[PDB]
């Protein structure tokens, strides 16, 4: 993790899995190949493939002089090694919520859009419900993800139809019942609903 | 190839102001009348901006260090600074990908290279066509390739005040390189104007490596030639 970093913020998922059958030859197998030598901390998502013989205080070497040693510790993955001297392939998968024209996705049907009340849209993971009126916004093509005055979903490009559309929420609000007293009169109350009619 | 001209005169190092310029669009999302605030990486309002005048003697474009993101302006009525190298000390053992254009598409390819110390195009001056590519030669432990679209060029000589700008900022970021664009008509001799203008983003290279170092390249009209067209480069702070 010193020669691959991965950022403590962003995301990615970690597979591994073991390959004794496969990586691991008891004559070894001294392709997969490792660091040892690197000035100073990796930066995430980085690496740095230069197979060059690193001075620690740091000077132009000439293997094999003193502190100028390949900066590689190539391990042979035996089949008769422990656990943990297995060979392990690894893949990361990181990932880009970022809202670009969304190019990885699931195996869900694409519905179509209505101008009516209430719809549980699911436009690319942004789940929710609300009235889902068109209306005119520019929206720039490296834009297609609109918010409030303070961080909503708001607007959203339909990703299939390419159309501009923002979203009031489902309407809510109070609910005030107005009675007269029960002793006085049980009869029905009346009642608020604080949106419109 | 390793071929430098004869009267080539180092920059001096000109400074000038980042007046109102660097300003892009920080995320994908569309804000109407907000006063919004972010933090990220931006090239300050007024900042020592270093100019690279290259007139027909003064040959510019030195290795300079990028140093977290960069801001790049070009007065490019001419079209003369088409390329640029990030790479961590430009030799054969690092990576250095290559941001290039061939007056018709955009080339951005990121391998191992033996850096050329003078890379150019074999473009006349009156008449500017680009013919020999000089620029990369030796490519192995190559990683990334990428290739634009189709849109042409003018790569020879105007004259007068600039009729386009290049506004450019480069972050590396995550393992990646946000590419950004600037492009807009002004009128000045060589100075960069104090005018804002907003940059959109158009590249989110997947590239992930050490960028300490840069270079910009030259379209030289080629004992050489360049028009009156400069570029200037700025930093970027958190």
């Amino acid at each position: 993790d010193y020669n691959y970093k991965l950022p403590d913020d962003f995301m990615g998922c970690v597979l591994a899995w073991n390959t004794r059958n496969i990586d691991a030859t008891s004559t070894g197998n001294y392709n997969y190949k490792y660091r040892y030598l690197r000035h100073g901390k990796l930066r995430p998502f980085e690496r740095d493939i230069s197979n060059v013989p690193f001075s620690p205080d740091g000077k132009p070497c000439t293997p094999p002089a003193l502190n100028c040693y390949w900066p590689l510790n190539d391990y042979g993955f035996y089949t008769t090694t422990g656990i943990g001297y297995q060979p392990y392939r690894v893949v990361v998968l990181s990932f880009e919520l970022l809202n670009a024209p969304a190019t990885v996705c699931g195996p869900k049907l694409s519905t179509d859009l209505i101008k009516n009340q209430c719809v549980n849209f699911n436009f690319n993971g942004l789940t929710g419900t609300g009235v889902l009126t068109p209306s005119s916004k520019r929206f720039q093509p490296f834009q297609q993800f609109g918010r409030d005055v303070s961080d909503f979903t708001d607007s959203v490009r339909d990703p299939k139809t390419s159309e501009i559309l923002d979203i009031s929420p489902c309407s809510f609000g109070g609910v005030s019942v107005i009675t007269p007293g029960t002793n006085a009169s049980s009869e029905v109350a009346v009642l608020y609903q604080d949106v419109n009619c | 190839r390793c071929t430098t001209f004869d009267d080539v005169q180092a920059p001096n190092y000109t400074q000038h102001t980042s007046s109102m310029r660097g300003v892009y669009y920080p995320d994908e999302i569309f804000r109407s009348d907000t006063l919004y605030l972010t933090q990220d990486l931006f090239l300050p309002f007024y900042s020592n901006v270093t100019g690279f005048h290259t007139i027909n003697h003064t040959f510019d474009n030195p290795v300079i260090p990028f140093k977290d993101g960069i801001y790049f302006a070009a007065t490019e009525k001419s079209n003369v600074v088409r390329g640029w190298v990030f790479g961590s000390t430009m030799n054969n053992k690092s990576q250095s990908v290559i941001i290039i254009n061939n007056s018709t598409n955009v080339v951005i390819r990121a391998c191992n290279f033996e850096l050329c110390d003078n890379p150019f195009f074999a473009v006349s001056k009156p008449m500017g066509t680009q013919t020999h590519t000089m620029i990369f030669d030796n490519a192995f432990n190559c990683t990334f390739e990428y290739i634009s679209d189709a849109f042409s060029l003018d790569v020879s000589e105007k004259s007068g005040n600039f009729k386009h700008l290049r506004e450019f900022v480069f972050k590396n970021k995550d393992g990646f390189l946000y590419v950004y664009k600037g492009y807009q008509p002004i009128d000045v001799v060589r100075d960069l104007p104090s005018g804002f203008n907003t940059l959109k983003p158009i590249f989110k290279l997947p590239l992930g490596i050490n960028i300490t170092n840069f270079r910009a390249i030259l379209t030289a009209f080629s004992t050489w030639g360049t028009s009156a067209a400069a570029y200037f480069v700025g930093y970027l702070k958190p």
